[PDB]
């Protein structure tokens, strides 16, 4: 899944 | 100044549980978006990511090791603990913990996330060996033969590291190559130490081997066989 | 999962050169990529974060560029402390992958290894084990391939090797490979051979002996 700081 | 340091057992036996502690200073795991991760490095191999934990307590693990890892934090003690269960020999590696910055804030408002893209400060690393071996001294055997000749000593089946080898009580240094030990499937180490000399010097050659852990010193004179 | 491939895996250079290491990702990682330099015996040190930002306190000769799936680190004027292994790390997707690393070592003229094969000592044999060691001495570049053959059978899974660190005077490497067999198996064969492939050798060189021959 995407890293914590995605979006 | 941020500093981190790993601590735990240097030796662990297969099937056992390994608990590693990262104690740090210079930041708090209560600071905004900060993370502390763990990375390992088997001897001679590449870095391998293991897990990370953030100050808001989100945790993430390597999918390959997920079932054996638990990471936790103790904010008031400035420590992060990583517990690995059921270790086996392939888990022998140097284990590092590292700091990960949280986004930069301006008047407590996140304005830059670029600084989170790296683990910026690392601990020195802690070496962990997984073997069921008990302390044991090496058996030393001779290795006997541009027109250079080679000879050496095979320092076999000892535990744990390290062992020291010199030639002619320290007087022979040129042409000496003492290789890094390999951990055999048996759980014991083994290494060779060789020396190259003009095919004429065949002068005497004796390797001085010393395994402090087991109180085993051996001097083995090596020559070109054939009586 | 996501793959990060570094190129080249190994690279030779001299003080003052400009080198560039590249890292390619199997899926786009935006700008979430970091470069590190790791010297022997030390932890990795952050050079570049977020694909191109220079980490504080890191010398300006280091530079990083790229985004998406292709990144590059270039050191404009190599200094002695840069002989080391470099790694890239992706932080866009979990797990936060590392590349395989690229070793940067002191360039010197190609040198083929001097190869030697050592039979097991009678002393070891009495304990029931047989170690056959092969030595590849002072060669360059680092990559070398050792293949053990016993009575022409290709050996596999029964040898281990280790390589010294680049010599500070020679710039060459040496490699030791140990073939291990029970005394019994040892006794069931005659020709023990160590086959060596290396860039400095026109074709593979083989060093061997016949067991028990006196």
């Amino acid at each position: 899944e995407c890293d914590k700081w995605c979006s | 100044r941020i500093t981190l340091k790993e601590s735990g057992p240097p030796l662990v036996k297969p099937t056992q549980t390994l608990t590693l502690t990262c104690s740090f200073s210079g930041f708090s795991l209560s600071d905004f978006g900060v993370g502390v991760g763990w990375i390992r490095q088997p001897p001679g191999k590449a870095l391998e990511w293991l897990a990370i934990i953030y100050s808001d307590d989100d945790k993430r693990y390597s999918p390959s090791l997920n079932t054996r890892l638990t990471i936790t934090k103790d904010t008031s003690k400035n420590q992060v603990v990583l517990v690995m269960t059921r270790v086996s020999p392939v888990d022998t590696a140097t284990y590092f913990c590292a700091h990960r910055r949280g986004p930069t804030t301006l008047f407590g408002v996140p304005i830059a996330r670029g600084p989170v893209n790296a683990m910026d400060v690392w601990g020195q690393g802690i070496t962990v060996t997984i073997s069921s071996t008990s302390t044991k001294g090496p058996s030393v055997f001779p290795l006997a033969p541009g027109a250079a000749a080679a000879l050496g000593c095979l320092v076999k089946d000892y535990f744990p590291e390290p062992v020291t080898v010199s030639w002619n009580s320290g007087a022979l240094t040129s042409g000496v190559h003492t290789f890094p030990a390999v951990l055999q499937s048996s759980g014991l180490y083994s290494l060779s130490s060789v020396v190259t000399v003009p095919s004429s010097s065949l002068q005497t050659y004796t390797c001085n081997v010393n395994h402090k852990p087991s109180n085993t010193k051996v001097d083995k004179r090596v020559e070109p066989k054939s009586c | 999962a996501l793959q990060l491939t570094q190129s080249p895996s190994s690279l030779s250079a001299s003080v003052g050169d400009r080198i560039t290491i590249t890292c390619r990702a199997s899926q786009g990682v935006t700008s979430a990529l970091a470069w590190y330099r790791q010297k022997p015996g030390s932890p990795p040190q952050l050079l570049i974060y977020d694909a191109s930002s220079l980490e504080s306190g890191v010398p300006s000769r280091f530079s990083g560029s790229g985004s998406g799936t292709e990144f590059t680190l270039t050191i404009s004027t190599l200094r002695p402390e840069d002989f080391a292994t470099y790694y890239c790390q992706q932080l866009h997707f979990y797990p936060h992958t590392f590349g395989g690393g690229t070793r940067v070592d002191v360039r010197r003229t190609v040198a083929a290894p001097s190869v030697f094969i050592f039979p097991p000592s009678d002393e070891q044999l009495k304990s029931g084990t047989a170690s056959v060691v092969c030595l590849l001495n002072n060669f360059y570049p680092r990559e070398a391939k050792v293949q053990w053959k016993v009575d022409n059978a290709l050996q596999s899974g029964n040898s281990q090797e280790s390589v010294t660190e680049q010599d500070s005077k020679d710039s060459t490497y040496s490699l030791s490979s140990t073939l291990t067999l029970s005394k019994a198996d040892y006794e069931k064969h005659k020709v023990y051979e160590c086959e060596v492939t290396h860039q400095g050798l026109s074709s593979p060189v083989t060093k061997s002996f016949n067991r028990g021959e006196c």
